């Protein structure tokens, strides 16, 4: 169909630089990675920029019931920035980069669709963003073991490597700009 | 246009309801009916007049049943209920056959369909019906609290004038979901924590929370994600190190279970005997035996200063929030035996065939057989 | 050679230890004598040998005082340990008349000489040596605790695939040491914490820990301006802030003086059930009227805990905290290893309860009448 497209960190900071409207998506990748800490660093960077970000916390992301929760409110997040799709599905539209963090399943368009494994998941409207920067380590699969065709939209550009290490990379980034 | 019936629980120590007011008022404005029995929500702080409130009908047990077509049930229900059953009507709930032997062979009695909660198919439709993830959720947040509770000892790291004190050593030994939210609930409180088990997916999803997999001489798993039949030499190996391992702690929260058998022993008299006195072992595995040979079900004994407890529902103690989830399980399962206020049983559907225990009376599910 | 003598604590449901093997070990060390009376550490779970591997002398307890200077006391000494008190000996340990007023009046008798451990003055300076302070730290952390265990509902905000559970709003009223630490507990728990206290430093402290302050608006240092209209106005404005709480932590105290009725009947109608009330001021009364010390009721669905004795529930790091507390306290008590008390301190004059029999602290003397 589409296509991967990979991005630098350097390449990813500048779309974050001039972004208004940022939203976070963590997945059991941030978890694995606990990179739980850098990413609201760079909330904080990003909003002392007069940069509008939000977290949406998928209902299944992670391994647990609360992953992302738990973790979320170790880094410090506030509740106030912790968005459940309902609330914040129709705001996708208007947001100029969604920064998905080792999420795969509870972003992928698949599950709108009955013939798919993942339908009856309640669906995270990410694909409707301006732009998508998906940090992964490369080609790994969610829990459910389905391709996602997120990662081959034109809007979406691949950020790989491990989360804690390429959001540290990106904060520095971000700071010389 | 179905009836949809909650009764009040009865097992020992059970505060939770089926159904809790908002749910109830949904199902009603999706075009149900829904009969409710004298106080079955006050275990869980909702009282009578809220699922009144909520277009319910309450009313008194025996009564229930009556031109009811959905028992929504938390336990299984006792012998005066499954009397009460019609037919064509569905048995909706936990069932657990190893613990509820005589239930389950009266149900046959009566004939009745029963679909059951534990076996709820762990595939991605069924998630947000999944009743044993919630339910043990509750439970691996109250084991974290209890042992606080009982402990001696900060759980955090503190530094003050007066000095500094060492965060304590928490080890969770199985790591589901219970184990997985008694990790995370540890772990906010400033615990250093530990994890045991022999899946090495368990151990990753620990590491996910900060927690420091345990790893013995012997790996317990092989590729294929089997476990190394292990010899009795590399048995007594494992054991060994483990016993070091948990000697050095001062909590162990023991959640291991397995469906259908007693919980596995996880520490043995010798690794009790380990332990420095002051040392905690809160067992969530005690409903089907327990992890610990000291735990006393429903007790907290204290032997050489090992203080030990074995809750046995610890769901009912966080009664509302509980209720509150299983509740929305029910009520996303509805989906599947209710259409457009209709009961519209989908036997068809893989949830309903891979959860159906029971089909008037036929016993459909392999090892409720081999059991009964 | 100074000894110092550490009793077993007698009082109903002590089981702290005033110094624990570790801390014994760095006075004798120090050149300190030591004896420990047998099975004193037993509650927070130090046995006999544990002191002796330490270098001190495990003692019954009659031979306990047997040339002892030091008395370190958790609780007051009962009377058969006052008895066999020797001429110049001091004892150290909490004191509060109140409690044990006989106890004080037989320690004047006996003529001696004891530190009373609740009249450190509330300074920086002697943070070390504060009792108060390591206690109510250990009350406020067992508090949230306690909270959590009794309310029916989740602290922490969880996202699930059966909805989603909001986090518990939690108000500690009453913002001191223990009130402070019962916020960071709340919190790292994942409750929405909000703090109510007389004192606008104890709000600023409660927003540097992430609570919500309310609204005040009172000065009262240091009843005051509380009883200013009496009161009302307290009572008026929380009314309401207190209906969305799902528990409240209640520690507010003045001392000497009854404990604030910071939860009237008309207030407490308000609660939801399910609602938890945790009243660490039992023991002077209670913040809530509906407290039972030492006991867990429910009326109305509203579950009011009023524990007594928290530090002994956390007897192992209660105890820790206690004995470094005199430890460090001990270098104003000793030189070198020897008996070498420092009348001349200010931290000593602050709380040197009386001398050779003789009592000098005001509220106390009155007391004695
Ligand atoms: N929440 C629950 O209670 C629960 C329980 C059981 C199952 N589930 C299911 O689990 C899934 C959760 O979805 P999700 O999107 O959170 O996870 P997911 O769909 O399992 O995908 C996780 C992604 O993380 C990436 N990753 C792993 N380590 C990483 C690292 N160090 N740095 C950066 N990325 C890393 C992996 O790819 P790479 O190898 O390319 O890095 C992987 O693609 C859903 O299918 C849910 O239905 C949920
Ligand atoms: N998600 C799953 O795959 C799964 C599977 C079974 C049960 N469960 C449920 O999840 C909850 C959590 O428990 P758990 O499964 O995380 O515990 P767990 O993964 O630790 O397994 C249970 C115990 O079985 C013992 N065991 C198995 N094979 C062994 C061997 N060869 N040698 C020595 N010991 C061996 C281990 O000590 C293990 O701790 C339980 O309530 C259980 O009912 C989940
Ligand atoms: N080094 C330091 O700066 C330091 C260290 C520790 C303690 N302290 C001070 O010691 C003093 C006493 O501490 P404590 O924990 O023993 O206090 P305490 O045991 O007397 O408890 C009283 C706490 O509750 C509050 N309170 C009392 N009455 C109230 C009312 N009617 N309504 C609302 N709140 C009320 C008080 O303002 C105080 O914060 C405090 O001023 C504390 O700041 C200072
Ligand atoms: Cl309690």
């Amino acid at each position: 169909k589409g296509s991967l497209k990979p991005i630098d960190v350097e390449d990813a900071a500048v779309m974050l630089a001039y972004a208004g409207k940022v939203v976070f998506v963590p997945g059991y990748g941030m978890a694995l990675s606990q990179a739980q800490h850098k990413l609201k660093e760079l909330a904080d960077l990003l909003e002392a920029r007069g940069v509008e970000v939000k977290f949406a916390i998928h209902p299944v992301a992670g391994r647990m019931p609360g992953h992302m929760n738990v973790l979320l409110a170790e880094a410090g997040v506030d509740y106030d920035k912790l968005k459940d799709l309902e609330e914040i599905n129709p705001e996708f539209p208007t947001v100029d980069v969604a920064v998905v963090i080792g999420a795969n399943d509870v972003v992928n368009p698949a599950a709108r669709r009955p013939g798919s494994p993942l339908y009856g998941m309640p669906i995270l409207d990410v694909d409707k963003a301006k732009n998508v920067i998906v940090i992964k380590r490369g080609q790994g699969k969610g829990f459910a073991g389905v391709e996602n065709e997120l990662f081959y939209a034109e809007n979406t550009r691949m950020l790989y490597g491990d989360a804690q290490k390429v959001l540290t990379e990106l904060i520095q980034a971000l700071k010389r700009l | 246009m179905v009836t949809v019936a909650v009764p009040k629980e009865r097992a020992p120590g059970e505060r939770r309801v089926a159904l809790v007011p908002e749910v109830v008022a949904r199902l009603v404005k999706g075009g149900a009916r829904v009969r409710v029995e004298r106080g079955a929500g006050e275990g869980a702080y909702h009282p009578d007049e809220a699922y009144q409130e909520a277009g319910a009908e309450v009313v008194e047990r025996g009564e229930l049943l009556k031109g009811a077509h959905l028992l929504f049930t938390v336990q299984p229900p006792p012998e005066d209920l499954i009397q009460a059953l019609e037919p064509g009507a569905i048995v909706v709930g936990f069932v657990q056959p190893h613990k509820n032997l005589e239930l389950v062979r009266a149900l046959q009695a009566k004939k009745a369909t029963v679909i059951a909660m534990e076996l709820i198919p762990r595939i991605t439709r069924a998630q947000s019906m999944d009743a044993l993830s919630s339910q043990a959720t509750v439970a691996g947040y109250l084991a974290a609290i209890h042992a606080a509770r009982l402990s001696p000892r900060f759980f955090p790291m503190l530094t003050t004038a007066a000095g500094t004190i060492r965060p304590a050593k928490v080890m969770v030994m199985g790591v589901g979901v219970a184990g997985l939210m008694a990790i995370a609930t540890a772990k906010r409180l400033g615990a250093q924590v530990f994890a045991y088990d022999v899946r090495k997916a368990a151990l990753e999803q620990a590491l996910s929370l900060g927690a420091k997999p345990i790893e013995l001489p012997i790996s317990a798993e092989g590729e294929g994600g089997y476990a190394r039949e292990l010899t009795e030499e590399e048995k007594r190996i494992q054991h060994e190190a483990l016993r070091d391992h948990v000697a050095g702690m001062d909590v162990l929260i023991t959640t291991a279970q397995v469906p259908g058998r007693r919980a596995p022993i996880l520490l043995t008299e010798d690794m009790v005997e380990r332990l420095k006195p002051g040392t905690v072992v809160v067992d969530l595995a005690a409903e089907s035996g327990g992890n610990c040979v000291l735990t006393k079900p429903g007790e907290v004994v204290e032997v050489r200063g090992v203080r030990v407890y074995g809750p046995l529902n610890l769901p009912s103690e966080l009664s509302v929030h509980a209720s509150e989830m299983y509740a929305k399980n029910l009520y996303n399962l509805s989906s599947l035996l209710i259409e457009k206020g209709a009961f519209a049983p989908k036997w068809e559907d893989e949830i309903v065939r891979a959860a159906l225990l029971m089909k008037e009376g036929e016993v459909l599910h392999g090892p409720t057989k081999a059991l009964l």
